[PDB]
């Protein structure tokens, strides 16, 4: 009689469909998902240092809007700005807002050193009813609103050398008065000019008197500018009026820091990859949750699923 | 597909083989049996784990990047930002699609190859004592009990022992 | 005797050469072209809405140069600017011309709503011999040149709220006079200032008196600026002279719209993909006609031909 | 190429086969014939149509983009615009070149594979009644008229019917 | 790997074969010999030179580009410049990694294929005069001196000359 | 007895490890390196035309700082700026320094044609102790510092047509005085204004009087601007003071030219591909020496080695 010997391979009742070079649908015994498509909905507070901005933008914390006093000198790997955030101080704008936000976010610190500028012949610490701190008229904590002393505002010519190892970042401003009275009361004269210079830079700014639509009852505006001063170099502030002066400088670092707009809650959990929708696992090489990512993350792709076969072709009985 | 065994000369897989990917079924005097081959099974599995090692848990750290949504109409610089991100995403989306298509075609082919190698290896081992029926089964032309079958599976089968018996049976009239 | 049975495959007298991984020239039985390399030379008017600019740039149609009166309130999927186009109104420039063009092109509409601005105490509808409409001195249809009333130009302080669902786009300007006379005749005084503000923005612009090389006999210039006003927000125009005021706003939409420079004629035909050289078929995945494309188009590559084999290797008798 | 049949042990293709891609030529007592095999031909064709379905008519809608020609010297931002477009175009140009090279290598290989599978399938079917001459032809050692040949092509050939005749002829002196 | 010869049924390579990539070892009455096969060796080499022609000396001219290092903190436009360059570099780094992985897998496979084709070609040539021992060696069942071996290597071996001798030896008891 | 015939393949004692799709380490008989990872450390002076800037930036050679007099009218395929470079003339800045550098570098020539501008009623050739040429007070060779004639500086209104085939590039400036005396001595009056215009362009610039930190004992600054004039078009310079005028124009070309920061020495050797670290061979398709490259170069990748197998799998005895 003899014998029969059959060579063969396994199969499964429940196959999965994958794509190939020659066929968009072929059934294999097993496959695994290469596109991550879900989050828990939380931003994990580990292992990256997360700073929840809450009611504050990065810029409001920078300037020192009173509701952001808690942020002073904080660091972050990732700063999270909330859409409910709002300003509650003197109305202001920033030419190149986006660049200032970006370079501060990237630096990853709000570390501030105070400096003693020689402001002889003016009155310091000007305040407003638009910027309430601890139930009292106040101003931005990092800024110094200079007004007249005995109805005179003489020409300012103040200097500050950078003898440090690092770049200093100086934040400063110009008061654009709403009316004639908003120029006369603080500076008791017609016009200001501000020239902030270094060995390698100069910015000059004219106040423009004129009514703007009221924001927190105020038709004036502050315009915010910035200046970086290298080691060896010197800051020079030249002003005949309308200067919103710095009280010192911010350290500017390089590192891995950034900022992300997100309304997702912060959770007590550990995940390497953050998106605005929440953290995501990073086992898979691709993800379709968000093009915006921070950390060790899968790369963003348009596809919502990509199956990699991990078994032979399924050919059931 | 490209070797012709799986979904080719082997008519279908075996659902009742749950301890390996490839193996042996036999009929002899002592009954009808099934045993998985571990080496062919592990060879396919090691290659697939090979691909997985290159794809799973291999991600890239990125930190500060550009902005990718906007609340303001700004024109030229915003067009460039959007265009760069859109360009990037299409190129990676393309890489991901191609990657999976090629890997899947290769996985199907290498699994078919292992089947074929097992079959060929067994054929050579049997020498003149058996014939290929064309459906992945051999007709063995000698008495072949469970020890004898076991010996073909373990690679210890000595064809000389049975050759006389087998040629007599094969070249009968 | 028995028999002979030979297994084999076909071949053809006329093979084609393709590239492979191991060989830059191998002959196969058949192949197909993957790079589209030709157009008919026409831009098909379907299925995309094509607006032929003819003698007008997008910006000239926007401002309302008299030869572009036919474009009022038109929409487009694709705006085609011709190289023969030329301006025929008051000479002007646009700081960030490219961005204004781009954001209007992308919005895809010239829909304009008139608004009644309170211009009490000035003369409206100033015209010039440089901008002829229907054989009469005229001006840009969307702009309102304000001059003196009874040799006085008082300070303007005009407001306009955005209570709509959409962003409003306001287009406005500053007259830079060529000489002293070009400032005295229209405004009968020395200098202007314009401050266009919102709750979130402020632009301020000084006229600079000075001769420019004559264009259509005119040494003065108009400089054009723009302002977007969000829902809830308010436009404020503050002027002491030289204001080229808006007559209302443009709707700004989002969608698939764009603009393309091209001298190709528009044809009565249906093609999904447009290039400046004309429309192209989109069966193939790649094309080498133009890097500039609009619609469902093959991707641009540097290669002029790529043959995909659609048959076995050719091995003739 | 990689299987060794087309442009390998098969010396050349047949220009006079115009109704299929693969087939059979025979000489017997009743003459010299040719017939195409439909299944192997369709298997190759389906795979090639597979590749075409992924490549033909699959284009991507793009609308407002960046500017890509310029009449003015502008410096930094224009350098970036040009560089982004030049970067993009080289990456796609690379994708297109690689794609066609791999697909073409695969098409050549899978067409060679179908030839090989047909050959092997026919060899198994003949059992001990024929020998492989090494040039893709079998010497069949029994009388094999047009019905018999037809039966080998349709997969209905019963080797047992002719086996006695064939062994007598093969193992003659 | 995918054909099963190199690192498969052939147990190892031969360090003492320095004049070719593939060849023949024999034992006969006149001693134990080795000769390289030039055609299989050249076929593998031509394909590998094929890949090299596409990769070596094929570089792309680039001239004025964007800046890629910076001494100043500038924000938005510098972020975009850096991001574009970082994007580009990852895409090319990916292309280079994938390219080498696929080419290397293909080179390993095509070299294994040439081994297999040589083996199969030799098997067909021997017809019924030899048996496959399963380790890439044939037992030849007739007297086969150096001229006879030489004739198998040059493709001039006539199996009919020895067939009677061989069948007598093979189907002995 | 018969015979034994064994088929086989070669092997080597010393294999190399390569990566594959299924295995990160497999030994092959032979491989070749696809990533170029080394330079000799020299920039080869052939076959590209290399201009070593030595102590001069491109901009200093452009303006005509006295230590850069040797660069006049030179061309280059690649301009190499050294980190030791420094300025030694009147202190200055350039708004959009990077763009001017880039467009000049890309043009690839410093070819300068002198023009005779009608400067009647002012004194030409103003010099300074900050800009020493041949032991005498001098200035930038391409610039013309205009001062008062007989304590009067009348309004300038000078014109210059472009009748050439090419774009002209005009380089010019504004003197920002440090103090009142630095404005009175040269222009003997209060304020300047400069308006440089064409048919299609206008730039206007106000001097701002104010002290800057001293650089080479000078608290004033020059600010440098530029203007391109097309064929058919006309330059117009309008000035009431503080103009640093052009002495003519630069040709602006298109071609393959560029600029690279590097401290590598120039060698007598021939290499197609230049990096800042030195030239590199270009046999390989990839390189990890520098992301900055000029010429026919391998593409930059993050990997330091990629081995391509050029032999079968190695399976030794
Ligand atoms: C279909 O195909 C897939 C892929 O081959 C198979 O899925 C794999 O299955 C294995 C074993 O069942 C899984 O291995 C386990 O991984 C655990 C870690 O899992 C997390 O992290 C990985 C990232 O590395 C993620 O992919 C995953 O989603 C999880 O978040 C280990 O902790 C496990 O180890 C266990 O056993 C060992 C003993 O050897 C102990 O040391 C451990 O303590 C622990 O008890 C285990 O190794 C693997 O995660 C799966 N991979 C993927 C990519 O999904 C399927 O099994 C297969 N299906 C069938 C039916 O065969
Ligand atoms: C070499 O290889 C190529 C690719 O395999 C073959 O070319 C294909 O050939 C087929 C049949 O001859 C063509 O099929 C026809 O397509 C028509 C549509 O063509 C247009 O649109 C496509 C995009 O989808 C473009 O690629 C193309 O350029 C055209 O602009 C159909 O309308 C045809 O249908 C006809 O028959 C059916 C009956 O089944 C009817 O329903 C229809 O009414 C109509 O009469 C037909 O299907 C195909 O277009 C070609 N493809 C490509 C990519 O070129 C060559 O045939 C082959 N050469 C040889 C010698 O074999
Ligand atoms: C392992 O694998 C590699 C790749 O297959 C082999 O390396 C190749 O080996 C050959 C021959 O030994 C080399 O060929 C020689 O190239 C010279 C030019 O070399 C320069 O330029 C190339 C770029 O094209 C660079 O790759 C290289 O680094 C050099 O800078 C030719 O001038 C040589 O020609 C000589 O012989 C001919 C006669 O036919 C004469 O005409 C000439 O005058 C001259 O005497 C020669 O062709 C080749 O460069 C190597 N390629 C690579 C990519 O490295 C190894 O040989 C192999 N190892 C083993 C052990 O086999
Ligand atoms: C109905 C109406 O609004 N009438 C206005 C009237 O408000 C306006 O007076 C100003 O009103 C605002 C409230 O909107 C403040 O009360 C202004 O006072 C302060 C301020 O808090 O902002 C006081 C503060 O001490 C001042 N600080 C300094 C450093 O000077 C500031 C500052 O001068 C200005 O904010 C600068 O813009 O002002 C108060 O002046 C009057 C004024 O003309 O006009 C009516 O029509
Ligand atoms: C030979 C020569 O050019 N001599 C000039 C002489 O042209 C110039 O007078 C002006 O000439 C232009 C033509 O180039 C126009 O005719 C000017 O009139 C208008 C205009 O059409 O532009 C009339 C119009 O009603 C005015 N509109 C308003 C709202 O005021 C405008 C407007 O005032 C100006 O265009 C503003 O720039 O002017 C005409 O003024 C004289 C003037 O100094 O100088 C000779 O040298
Ligand atoms: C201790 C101290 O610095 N005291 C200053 C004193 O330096 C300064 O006088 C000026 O000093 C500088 C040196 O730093 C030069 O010597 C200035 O002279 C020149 C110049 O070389 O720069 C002379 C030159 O001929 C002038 N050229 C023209 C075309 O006018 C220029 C030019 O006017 C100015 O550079 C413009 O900024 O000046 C010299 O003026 C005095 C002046 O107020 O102040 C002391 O406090
Ligand atoms: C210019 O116009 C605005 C808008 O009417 C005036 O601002 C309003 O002033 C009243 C009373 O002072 C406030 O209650 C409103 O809240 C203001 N509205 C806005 C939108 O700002 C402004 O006073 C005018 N300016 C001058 C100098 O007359
Ligand atoms: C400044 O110079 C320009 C150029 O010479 C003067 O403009 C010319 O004026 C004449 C007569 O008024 C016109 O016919 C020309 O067409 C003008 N040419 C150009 C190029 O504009 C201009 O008048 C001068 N300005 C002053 C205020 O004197
Ligand atoms: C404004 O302040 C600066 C800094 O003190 C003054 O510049 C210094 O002046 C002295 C003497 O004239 C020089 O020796 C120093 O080198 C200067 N230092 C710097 C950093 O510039 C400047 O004179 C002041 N300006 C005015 C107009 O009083
Ligand atoms: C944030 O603002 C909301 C709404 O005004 C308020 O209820 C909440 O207490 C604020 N939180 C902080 C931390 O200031
Ligand atoms: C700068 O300060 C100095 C000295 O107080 C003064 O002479 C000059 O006018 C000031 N200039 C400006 C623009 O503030
Ligand atoms: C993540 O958030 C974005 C917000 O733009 C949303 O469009 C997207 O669908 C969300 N994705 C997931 C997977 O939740
Ligand atoms: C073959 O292997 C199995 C162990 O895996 C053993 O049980 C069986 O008895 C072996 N038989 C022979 C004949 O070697
Ligand atoms: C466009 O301009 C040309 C040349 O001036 C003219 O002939 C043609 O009629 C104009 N067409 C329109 C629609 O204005
Ligand atoms: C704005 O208008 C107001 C009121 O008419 C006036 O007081 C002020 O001077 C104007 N300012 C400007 C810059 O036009
Ligand atoms: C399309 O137009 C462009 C204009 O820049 C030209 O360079 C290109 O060669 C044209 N291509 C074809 C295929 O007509
Ligand atoms: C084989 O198939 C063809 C039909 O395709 C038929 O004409 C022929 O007679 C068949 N022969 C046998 C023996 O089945
Ligand atoms: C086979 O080829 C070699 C030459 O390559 C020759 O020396 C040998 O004698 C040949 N033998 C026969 C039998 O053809
Ligand atoms: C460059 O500057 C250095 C240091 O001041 C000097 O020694 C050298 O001679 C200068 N070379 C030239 C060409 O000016
Ligand atoms: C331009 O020059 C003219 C004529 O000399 C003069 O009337 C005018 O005031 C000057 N303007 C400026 C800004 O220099
Ligand atoms: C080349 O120079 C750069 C300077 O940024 C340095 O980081 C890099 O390591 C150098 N590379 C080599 C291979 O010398």
């Amino acid at each position: 009689p003899g014998a029969t010997l059959c060579l063969g391979h396994h199969a499964v009742p429940n196959g999965t469909i994958v794509k190939t070079i020659t066929n968009d649908q072929i059934e294999v015994t097993n496959a695994t998902e290469l596109v991550q498509s879900s989050s828990t909905g939380e931003i994990c507070d580990s292992p990256h240092q997360i700073l929840d901005g809450e009611n504050c933008t990065l810029i409001d914390a920078l300037l020192g809007d009173p509701q952001c006093d808690g942020f002073q000198n904080k660091k972050w790997d990732l700063f999270v700005e909330r859409s409910k955030a709002y300003s509650n101080c003197y109305p202001y704008d920033v030419p190149d807002y986006a660049s200032l936000r970006s370079l501060v976010a990237s630096s990853g610190t709000l570390e501030f050193n105070n400096e003693s500028f020689n402001w002889t012949g003016v009155t310091q610490n000007g305040t407003s009813s638009a910027c309430i701190r601890r139930s009292n008229n106040s101003f931005f904590s990092r800024l110094n609103w200079l007004t007249h002393l005995k109805f005179k505002y003489p020409a300012l010519n103040v200097t500050m050398p950078n003898n440090e190892k690092f770049d200093k970042l100086y934040i400063w401003g110009v008061h654009h008065p709403g009316t004639d009275n908003d120029q006369i009361f603080p500076y008791a004269q017609a016009s200001g000019r501000i020239t902030v210079s270094t060995k390698r830079s100069q910015q000059t700014v004219i106040p423009n008197i004129g009514s703007r639509p009221r924001v927190r009852n105020i038709p004036s505006r502050i315009s915010i500018y910035w200046t970086i001063v290298k080691p060896g170099d010197i800051l020079l502030i030249n002003s005949t009026g309308n200067l919103i002066a710095p009280r010192g400088y911010f350290k500017i670092r390089s590192g891995k820091s950034s900022i992300m707009r997100s309304d997702a809650p912060i959770g007590k959990c550990n995940s390497e990859c953050i998106t605005p929708n929440g953290s995501i696992p990073n086992d898979k090489p691709f993800q379709n949750v968000n093009r915006i990512t921070y950390g060790a993350c899968p790369r963003y792709v348009k596809q919502n699923t990509l199956k990699l076969a991990t078994g032979m072709r399924n050919v059931p009985e | 597909g490209i070797f012709g065994a799986i979904a080719g000369f082997i008519e279908n897989g075996w659902e009742g083989m749950v301890d390996g990917w490839y193996g042996f079924r036999h009929q002899n005097s002592e009954g009808i049996g099934q045993a998985a081959d571990l080496k062919s099974t592990q060879a396919a599995i090691d290659q697939i784990n090979g691909k997985l090692n290159r794809l799973i848990g291999k991600t890239n750290e990125k930190f500060h990047q550009i902005e990718k949504e906007f609340s303001e109409v700004e024109g030229r610089i915003q067009d460039l930002e959007k265009y760069v991100e859109d360009t990037k995403i299409d190129l990676w989306s393309y890489n991901a699609e191609l990657l999976v298509a090629l890997e899947n075609q290769h996985t199907i082919d290498l699994t078919d190859s292992e089947m074929n190698k097992l079959f060929e290896k067994t054929k050579k081992q049997l020498r003149e004592n058996a014939e290929d029926m064309g459906n992945g089964c051999f007709k063995i032309y000698h008495k072949c009990d469970n020890a004898c079958i076991g010996s073909i599976r373990n690679g210890t089968y000595d064809h000389d022992v049975y050759r006389d018996e087998a040629l007599n049976n094969r070249f009968q009239i």
